[PDB]
Order: structure tokens, then C-alpha cells, then sequence
């Protein structure tokens, strides 16, 4: 199609989030570039309003797992691609991140082009977080994140829906879980590709920059797909 | 005798409202044109009494969503059409729009022909709202999603009815729910026989006019129907 | 199938109705025989509780248009037959007979074998009839009745649904209409034939017996089908 | 309002004629029944004034051949039916039957319903016949062949017409030709619109009754129509 | 084909009629433009010989319902198009407009290009109109006109034929009907498209010009098609 | 760890209820067995406190309809099963059964395993009923129809919900409506992730036992699920 | 085939095991009947050489999970059946039961008919069991057992191979695992059915007899299959 050709070569990425967790407000700005031929992202995030009430690993699925138009789809599919086909108009991504024995995030986002810079604009709002928990108590370790994103098609809303869960590591040796239920819907109105039950093998590696002072995070993400036996 | 041929090409539309929301009195006037062969619809509203108490996306399901006669039915369902067949006599449409954790609307519209134009005359009343809520606090985004309306027969009163849920977007990321319950009834002689159960599928694009100083709204809406297979 | 073979030759018919119209109760017993090879019925009805509050032509669609297992299906269909295939277990037939500018009947019935006599057992209950109307005022003529019964399939309830309207003649020269919406559902549970959009060309002729004293009616019905172009 | 459903099953028939052939006055009365779902037709004539001047196969095209409403139209042509749709008001059928090398007939029939039975009332007049001819000499065999009737529209008088040739068999081996020219016209309000050109295809079996002493005729006739392909 | 490309963009229209109704002669000249992409016509008519013996709504089907090469055929048919395919050579259109309980029009026309201006040339001749009727008495209202045009193919004359009826409104509250039987035949001899049983959803709106003095009529017509389920 | 294999073959069932209907206190005890590979279910109830205030078909949706873990899911949906996967820990099921023109029920059940048998423990409360109504007057027939239950996800409370309408049959011919609204929630750790929207399809056969003197009920119910196509 | 007909009705079962675990020898004899129409087994086991060195739940997969010719295959497969097709000749079943952090069983068996009694003859030999472990220390609970048996085909040895794991409950609250790798091979030489990747949903329930004195075990097993979407 005409949307896949926009992703050849390195494309800059702008990520803007306006969050509100349990009354505590924050904002996170991110910038960097993204390779779509190899499925590789390099972003750097900064917390513009000082400190951060939630851990950095919990916001990884909101920031950079929302730019899924940078997925390495192989040569033998090229037709089950909702994410690149909704471009340059864009798409609307909403999640419901439900933590076990804890509250829930509610996100919406708009991933679309602004001329050439791919701009992601997230509104986030969380609630029902118990105090002195794992998330509000910062009891999560600063490790990476990796699982599969089981994507299935939805004919009614002319979009897709995905469904996966995430295992976060805790400082006490336990595991904090995170159930993710997402919905994608294009902004409109050019007809797009509707896939057939594939998934996204994804890993993200978190690290820091030894030249910064603000609360920050450096991210390196690898995205590829599988699940269809065309060959 | 059939009213199906009255909606060929482009039909002039006139929309009028009289509102009463916690004693605040207002009026909305809309004009435009409709293309019932594609579902294409385009019209423009102004608020003739200054400001508007409720947000504009709450009145989308009441202003240009009671004129459902501009729905593109496919050729295998042209006889299952309550709305075009009750013309040029018209019908009466009464609702009860139930807002989640808040009050409600009470509408009553009389869609009919007046000469050549298709006139919607709504009288809206809304009580029991909450101060600093999502509605009276103007905390809703200026967009409207893509929805489905399950229309079924209501034989025992010579009319139809429909039940559906409208998901409004909130400024912070959450979702405001509205529960609709409409009851249609023709003025004089309605259709031949009431239709089978089928669903309307709507899309709308909210926008503005840069050359207007009055509190206004420009709407573009696309309605088709499905739900009955090949027979 | 094994249900079609039960209808060869003349089969006796028992019809029992227990009605309740606008507070006034009545009961109608009927008996006779029915030919299924030719599509011909001969029944005689008597009003066991004396007089009758509704006209005899309004009850024709309840009594003998409910025994539709006696339909002459032609040689070239024999597969779109719900009515004979639900035998000897039976089926449950419910209607909603909505008169124009008047009230509505609500019927349910069970058409099933009792050894050899095909027994129909109707419960009827009408309401919202205005006084000094056509029906309660006995302003209907004593003529016959004939139209088509547009039968369509319903996969969900494992049955069919039909939808037709009936034109009754009035003594004042006008026409009293009657919209019929019916649903058939087998008693269970042997799988049956689901048809594909045929209809029933039907006529009934009403006459009287000059040797009776009670309020009675003699009926002669002809049923056949069409609508499918197999050949 | 449609007259198509009045011909379901078995309809009583009554045929009456008043003849005048070279001053010889006679009358033919016929009774029977008709099955318009198969084209099946069966009726019996008697001559109530003693003997018959003309042969019986000359009156087959006038007695049970003006009641063409018992024609089996296939399901793809049920709307192209002038004869069933002009009912229960009826129509007028006027002919001019031209015998080869001989005189002619002048008929005028008014087919309609009288209560429940379908009444044909013919008034025949025939002049200019030849003594010791094929007709008045009774030199025709007692059989009738299989023929075709090309029915076309005649818009400019609100009716149809047909032209065809009837081949009578002669006792010695030759063939007597009869040229027909009929003009139909409904009594009041006819069909919706006049049909396309299509042809009726007739077959008849002439016979006798062994238990009759009056000059009689027993007829069994099968009429179908074709001429319009799949649309 | 090469005929469809001639109708892109606005095309001027010339309409010339030479009529003769019941001895009274008249002439009507019309001019304007016609959009074929949307199916929209805008014409203005003038009566060159002063007054007019027949009402303006009766001549609408002769003037502008004869230019049916300006029909909006959708994207999914483009092959059932006789009207555009007979261009630039043209086609010959003949009707027979039979009024109920009144006389008949007889028209012929030639719709063909003259360089760029699409010129329609109608000869009309009516007869058998009773005096002090609806038509000659000018008892028809000045309303619009709308119905369907059921078009079927005719292989023999290498053209089509359509068949429809028109309901005109009367000042006394009654309805004057008009049966239309038309035939199209190309002028020759390039092979054209023969359709398969579609129809034309058509509406025309009549109005006047407040700056004229002669007997005139301003027309606005919307034409589209349906009836084929390709999709 | 999976609870799907706990429902192979035949599982013992125990049902217990504590009712409170307008102060009338009762208890229902049920025992039987269930076959979750066919949806086959068979069990028998007794009323251990003498008589029963409410009719037996009102308690069918509460007694053996909260044990929905015996639903036959097809092989393409075995992972979309909330009910078998919340085992052997169990779940909590709370309803609000809204009777039309009458009062309501308030149930709360805790389905779980107790050793090897599957124990349903319902605590029912019903108020605001009407004397001489359809419920407390015992005016409902002893049958239960075939229905559908639309189960959807309710992510933000870690559970599911369902909304459906139950049509009860009344002795005189009318229909009593019941509106159900259930909310499921597992005891400890529920399934992996909440299922997609799918519908359960129920059938039930109400009957009696001739060898019982206590107020009892014998039930046989068949539940399958569909609503998700091939993926 | 001719092997499936041998399993209609109840068939007696003889089970003989000769074991040797870590030097300690034992023998277990079992008897009972087995229903193959429903997939149900009822056996009773006794330890002929007194005490038993291994727990009773560890030997369940050797004794009665080896008679897998008593599997309820559904109506829609009947072709993927290796176990019944290898009869009456029989088949040879070998396993390798590898415990986690412990030793391994090595079994071979011959399941074949002796006239009518289905006789299973197991040789077992275990080694590498650490002393004071879970198995030799009798630290296993006396609970049942249930999982799936993933059966795949093996073309080379003209047999099948299955592969599954078993979770045993420990008295200390932990879980003792058991990896099962099995191979089936017919005794010869009649060609058998080779399946395609199905599995066996299986549960076994263990209980005791309160009338015995020797070390014993009463078993109740339910076997059914799934995994193939023929329908």
C-alpha cells in the first residue's frame, strides 16, 4: 500500500504523555528515532514535572509499546498489517492495564504523522492504587520487559484488538503482573488491512544515561512478528 | 404511496431544539443537506442564545441522530426500513438518555417533511445533573466514536425501539457512558409491516468553522445498516 | 424424513381454544379432518360458552391457519418444510395480531400429535380493544380470508418466523387490517428442516350449517406453497 | 387487493352460452372445477336445447378457453398475469373466429366472479356458413390438438390481444383452419401494468360420459405459460 | 467504453418539443446544464406559443425523463448502461403514456449529441382526452414527481424497454395515474451494453422563476440506479 | 494448574438456596450430575420447608443457571472460558432480576468445589412484589424457553458480566418479562485473561417425578456457546 | 473397522503388574469392568506382596492410564483411533516416567484380549530414587490425577507416541511433577489407524474400600478426546 513506503529509513519519534495517577499528576516527554526495517527503537525519556509517582517499568507499555507501526513484519506476510496501513492519517489506541491485587490504568493515544516526525500523544489516568503497594511504594525493580502481543482482528470497529499480560520483577523476589487489553481504531477513513491472528515478539531493554540529572530512562526496543505459516 | 423515493439525491434539512438543563434554557438551530444513497450527511449548528450549557458531543445523539432516515440501506434490505417508509407523514422519537453516575435527558422529536425540507423538531429536558461533573464542567473531548444501534420491532405499540451505549471521551483519559432508550412511532399510517432486527453502524467526524464567532458545531456523519444475511 | 410419512391420507383434527378478550371469556372447540396431499382442510367450529365477543373472521387465523403442517408442498422442494419435520413431537406457535387503530391479540399454541388425532391447543388473550369499534361492535362482514404467508428462517431459536397482513371486509365498505407476526419453535429436540424464504398461498372459505343452533362456523381452507425456483 | 390468491386450490366454474348459427338457436351449460396451481381443469357441458348445430371441437376455443385465468404461470412470471389480476372484477373477451373457406363466429364473453364461483357468460353469433361444409355437415373429428397463444400488450385501449391459428381435424384426412383474434379488457380497475409478450401452451383431452343421453362433452385441459427467460 | 467519457463534467442540454394534443398545438423549448457524475439536472422551460393546453406536471416525463443518459450509475455496475453506451450516435426513445379513465400520449424522441450540446428532439401527439377532465381542465396540482423506472433488456431490437407508473396529485385530493411504457433503440450501429433488470430511483422537483412573464417551469431532477447486488 | 480438566465425564452437583420473598422464608436443595463435554445436565430439586412461594420457572435462572461451568464450549474457544478456568477456587455470582411491572430478586451465589462435588450456595432475597401478580399468584406455566446470554468482559473489576431478558409464559397467553444483570468475580486467582464477547445458548426441559409427594422440580438443560468465528 | 465392535457394552478388565523399585519388589493385581461407550473405568487394586514401597498415586499412570482402548472417541472422529484398531491382537506400550529431582520409572506393557477379558500385563523397573525423598518417603498425598495426553503419530514404527506431564500433590504443600513419554506399537500385523495430533482429556478419582484389610486402592477414571475440528 501507500502507507508502508513512509517507514523506509530512520524516522524521528516524538512522545508526549499527560498522566494523572491517584491525584498525583505528571508529564513525560520523549524523543528519538525508530528503524522500521529492522524493528528497532531508541528513545530517551524525561520527567518534566520533577519526580514520578509510578515506577518507570510500568509506563513502558504506554510509551513505546504504543508505537507499534515500527514492527518488522517479514517478507511473507505484508498483508496482516493494521499498524502501517492506518498511516499517514493515524490510529487511536486505548488500553486497560489491570494490575493484580491493585488498581488499573486507563490510557488513550493518537499515533499519527506530523509532516515527518511520528508523534504519539498519550492521555493516562489511573485509579484504585492502594497506598504502600508495589507501584506507589516503588517496590518494582528497574529491569526490562518482554512478552508476546496476541493480536486478533475486529471487523465491527474496523480495527484490531490485542490482549496480553506482562510480568514485572519485584525487589522482594516476587512477580507483579499486568494484564493488558487494547483496542486500535483508525482515525479515518481510508480502508485498511485487517489481519488474521498473528502476534508480536517484543523485547525492551531499559538503561540510564550517566550524563543526566533529571529522572530519566533510556529505552531500546526490538519488535518482530510471527504466527502465520505462509512461508 | 411509498416514501422511499423521496430520499433520492440531496434533501434539505432543518433541525431545531429547545433545551432545559437544570433551568438553563437554550436553543440550537441546524441546517444542511443529506444524501441517503451513500449515507452521506452534512450540516451545521449554531447556538442562538449565546453559550451552551452541555457539551457538544452530548447533543450529537439528539440532533443529527434522530434523523435516521438518511441511513444507507443495502439493496437486500430496502423493505426493512421503518424510517424512510413512515414518510412524508413522519414519526415521533422519544428517548431517555441515562448518563453514568449523573443525571439524564428526556427528549421528544417529531421528524417530518414540511414542504420539501426534512424538519427535526426536538424538545429536550434534562435534570438531576451534578455540578463539576463531566457534563456541566465541560470535561468531554470534541470527538464522537463509531457505534452500533440494535433496532428491533415493538409490534404491540406500532413502532420500533433501540437500546445502545454511547461512550464519550473525557479530557483526562476516562470514558463517560450514556445509555440510550428510544421509542419510535409514526404519525399516521406507518410502513407496511415492522422490520426484522438489524443494526445501524454510524461514524461521525466532528469539526469547526474558522469563520464563525458563535458557539457552533459542524458535523459529517456516515450511517449504513447490516445484520440481515442473503435471503 | 420420518415426519412427512405421518401425513399421508386423511388425518382427523382437534382444535381447542381458551380465549380471554378484554375481560370477556370464551371457548371454541373444533373438529374435522385434513388432507395433506392436496392441501385441503374441512373443520366445523362451535362456541361452547354461548355467544362470542369477537367476530368469527378474526379468529380464522388463530384456529386453522395454525395447522400449517397440512400444506401442499410441491415435488420440487420437500426440504424447506419446517412444519411437517417438527412432528410427531410438535411445535409451539405464537402470534401477535395487531389491528390497525385498535388493540392486539396475543396467542400461543401447541400443534402436536396425540396418537393419531392432530390436536391444536390455543391460549388467546386480547387487550386494548376500544368499545363500539369494528371488532367489539361486530361491524365485520362474514366473508372469507386469503393472503400469502411470507415465511423466513430463524437460525437462533431453531425455528422459523412468518410475517403477513390480512384484509378484513367491513359492513360500511371499508377495510379492517390485521398485521400478523408469528414465531414457530419445535418442542424438541430432533433436528428439523430450516427453509429458505418461501411463502404459503392460502385461501379460506367460510360458510354455515343450516342444521345447527349454536353459534358456529364451517371452514374450508386451501394451502399451497411457492417462492423457490428449483423446478 | 391482489386477485392472485383467489385461485388457490379448487375453484367452482360455471359456463353459459347463447348461440345463433344461421338462425339456429341453442344454449350450452357447463360446470366443473379448476386447479390454477397445476393448470389442471375439468368440467362437463350439456346442450339444453336438444341437438347442437356446430360440432363440439369448434366450441372448445370459446367455452373453456376464454377462462384463461386457470393458466399455470411459473414463479418467474407471476406478475405478468393479466387474467388473475383482473379479478374479482373480471374482464370482457371479444373474438372473431375466421373459418377457412367458410363463415365466421362473433363471440363476447364476460368472465367474472359471482360470489365464489367463476362465471363465464358467452353470447355467440355466427353467420355466412356453407351448407355441406366441414362445420354444418359435422365432418370434424372429436379431438383437439396442442396449440400456442401469443399474448401481447395493447396499451392504447387498456387491455391485451392474441392471434393464433386453430387446426381442426377433418373426417377424411384434411385440416380445417380457424383464425382467432381476441381482445381482452377489464371491467373496472385492471392489473398494475400490462404484461410483456409471452405464450400460453395448451393441451386438451376430449372424451364422453357413458351415463348421459343428452348431447354433451367432457373436457380436460392443461394450460401453462412460457416465453420469458430468467431475469 | 468510449461513450462514458463524454459525460464527465457539466454538459449543456437543449430540449425541443413539438406537441399536438387533441387539435391544440404547442411548442416547448428548454435549456440548461446537466451533471452526470452526481445525477443532477437543472433545466428551465418556456412555452413559445403562449398558453399551454395540458398541465406542466404531465409533460415532465416527456422532457427531462427522456434524458436518462445523465444517470448516476454506481461504481459496482458500469456495464448495465444502455443510455451512455448509445452515445455519441444517440438513441430513439418512444413512450405510450396512458392515463387512467382518459386518453393517451404518443411520443418519440432522439437524444443525441450535436458537437457538445446534448440535444433532445421530441415529437408528441395526444388524443382521446375528454373535455372538462383533469388534464384538459387543468385540475392537476403543480407538485413534483418521483417513482422508479423498471428497466429490462430486449435482445431483439438491440435496445431496452422500461415500464412504470406515475401518481399525479389532483386539486380535489384524488390521484391521477399515468402508466408509462417506453422503448429505447439506438440510432446505430456500434454495439452497446445490454443491461440485466435494474431500475432508476428518480425524483424531480418543480418550481418557478419570479422574474419571468411567459408560462414557464424550472426543474431539478435527481437520478440514480439500484437493483443489482454486485457490491 | 488449569481447571479445564476437572470437568471430564460426570461431576456430582449440590445446590442450596436460602430465600426471603416478602418475608416468606424457604429453602431449596438440589442434587444431580453434569456432563460438561456435551453440555448435558440433569438434577432434581426439593423444597425442604413445605411449600414454595414463588413459581418454579422463576428459580430456574437462579438454581441451575449460576452453574454455567457445565457449558459445552467448542474446541476453537476452550481458552475463552471464564467459568471452568476459575476452578477449583470458584467464583461469586451476584444478580438483580427485574420483573416487569413487579418487584425484583437479589441473589448472591458462590459456586466452588467442596472436595469432589461442585457446590452452588445461593442466598436469594426478593422484595416489592405485587399481590395477585403473575409471580405470587402462581400464574406462570411450567415450562422454560430457549434463550441466549451475551457474556462480555468487565476488566476494571477482574470479572465478567451479562445482560439478557427471560420471557416467562403466563397461564392466560401473555408473557412475563424478567431482566437479568449478573456480575461474576473469582475467589482468588481467576483465569489467565478475560475472554472475548461470546454468547451462551440454553435449552431446558421442565418435568416432574411421579414418585414424589414433596414440592419438587426435575430439570434437564443443554448449554452450548458460540459467537466467535474461525481464527 | 472390526476392532471397534469389540468394545460395545461392559468389558471386564484384568491388570497384572510385576514391579521392581530400587531393589524392593512388589506386585499389584487389579480387576473390574470398563465402559467404552461413555469412557468410564471402575477398577479395584490389591497389593499381593504386602506393603508397597512407592505411593499409590504414582502407579495410577501405569495401571489404568495404560488401558486407553476404553477412550470415548466422539462421533465426528472415529478414524484417529489407534487404540481400538490394534485389537484383538493388541499393542505394546512403553513409558519413561521421569520425576523432577528424583529417579525414573521404566515400564513396558501388553494390552490385548484373552478371549473376552481385556488383560493388561505390566513389567515395571525403577531406579535412581533417592532415599527419604517424596516417593520413597511416602510424602505424596492420596489425591486423584488429571491432565491431557498429547497424542501424535509416528509413521516409522507404525504406532503413536504421546507426551505429557503430571502434577502430584505433596503433604508439605508443594507439587511433585512427573514427565511422561510413551510409545505404542501394535503386536502385529493388521494395518491400523494412524491419528493426526489429538489428545485425551482424562481424570481419575481415587478412593478406598471400608471393607478391606490389605493395602488397596479403588479407582474411577473418565476418558474422552478432543483436538480435531471436524464437527
Amino acid at each position: 500500500s501507500k502507507g508502508e513506503r513512509l517507514f523506509r529509513g530512520k524516522v524521528p519519534i516524538l512522545v508526549e504523555l499527560k498522566g494523572d495517577v491517584n491525584g498525583h499528576k505528571f508529564s513525560v516527554r520523549g524523543k528519538g528515532k525508530g528503524d522500521a526495517t529492522n524493528g528497532k527503537l531508541t528513545l530517551k525519556f524525561i520527567c518534566t514535572t520533577g519526580k514520578l509517582p509510578v515506577p518507570w517499568p510500568t509506563l513502558v507499555t504506554t510509551l513505546t509499546w504504543g508505537v507499534q507501526c515500527f514492527a518488522r513484519y517479514p517478507k511473507h506476510m505484508k498483508r496482516h498489517d493494521f499498524f502501517k496501513s492506518a498511516m499517514p492519517k493515524g490510529y487511536v489506541q486505548e488500553r486497560t492495564i489491570s494490575f493484580k491485587k491493585d488498581g488499573t490504568y486507563k490510557t488513550r493515544a493518537e499515533v499519527k504523522f506530523e509532516g515527518r516526525t511520528l508523534v504519539n500523544r498519550i492521555k493516562l489516568k489511573g485509579r484504585d492504587f492502594k497506598e504502600k503497594g508495589n507501584i506507589l511504594g516503588h517496590k518494582l525493580r528497574y529491569n526490562g520487559i518482554s512478552d508476546k502481543v496476541y493480536i486478533t482482528a475486529d471487523k465491527r470497529k474496523n480495527g484490531i484488538k490485542a490482549k496480553f499480560k506482562i510480568r514485572h520483577n519485584v525487589k522482594d523476589g516476587s512477580v507483579q503482573l499486568a494484564d493488558h487489553y487494547q483496542q486500535n481504531t483508525p482515525i479515518g477513513r481510508g480502508p485498511v488491512l485487517l489481519p488474521r491472528n498473528h502476534y508480536l515478539s517484543t523485547r525492551s531493554v531499559l538503561s540510564k544515561d550517566p550524563k543526566e540529572k533529571r529522572d530519566h530512562m533510556v529505552l531500546l526496543e526490538f519488535v518482530t512478528a510471527a504466527g502465520i505459516k505462509h512461508g | 404511496s411509498k416514501g422511499e423515493e423521496l430520499f433520492t439525491g440531496v434533501v434539505p434539512i432543518l433541525v431545531e431544539l429547545d433545551g432545559d438543563v437544570n433551568g438553563h434554557k437554550f436553543s440550537v438551530r441546524g441546517e444542511g443537506e443529506g444524501d441517503a444513497d451513500n449515507g452521506k450527511l452534512d450540516l451545521k449548528f449554531i447556538c442562538t442564545t449565546g453559550k451552551l450549557p452541555v457539551p457538544w458531543p452530548t447533543l450529537v445523539t439528539t440532533l443529527t441522530y434522530g434523523v435516521q432516515c438518511f441511513s444507507r440501506y443495502p439493496d437486500h434490505m430496502k423493505e426493512h426500513d421503518f424510517f424512510k417508509s413512515a414518510m412524508p407523514e413522519g414519526y415521533v422519537q422519544e428517548r431517555t438518555i441515562s448518563f453514568k453516575d449523573d443525571g439524564t435527558y428526556k427528549t421528544r422529536a417529531e421528524v417530518k417533511f414540511e414542504g420539501d425540507t426534512l424538519v427535526n423538531r426536538i424538545e429536550l429536558k434534562g435534570i438531576d445533573f451534578k455540578e463539576d461533573g463531566n457534563i456541566l464542567g465541560h470535561k468531554l473531548e470534541y470527538n464522537f466514536n463509531s457505534h452500533e444501534v440494535y433496532i428491533t420491532a415493538d409490534d404491540e405499540k406500532n413502532g420500533i425501539k433501540a437500546e445502545f451505549k454511547i461512550r464519550h471521551n473525557v479530557e483526562d483519559g476516562s470514558v463517560q457512558l450514556a445509555d440510550h432508550y428510544q421509542q419510535n412511532t409514526p404519525i399516521g399510517d406507518g410502513p407496511d409491516l415492522l422490520p426484522d432486527e438489524h443494526y445501524l453502524s454510524t461514524q461521525s467526524v466532528l469539526s469547526k468553522d474558522p469563520n464563525e464567532k458563535r458557539d457552533h458545531m459542524v458535523l459529517l456523519e456516515f450511517v449504513t445498516a447490516d445484520g440481515i444475511t442473503e435471503g
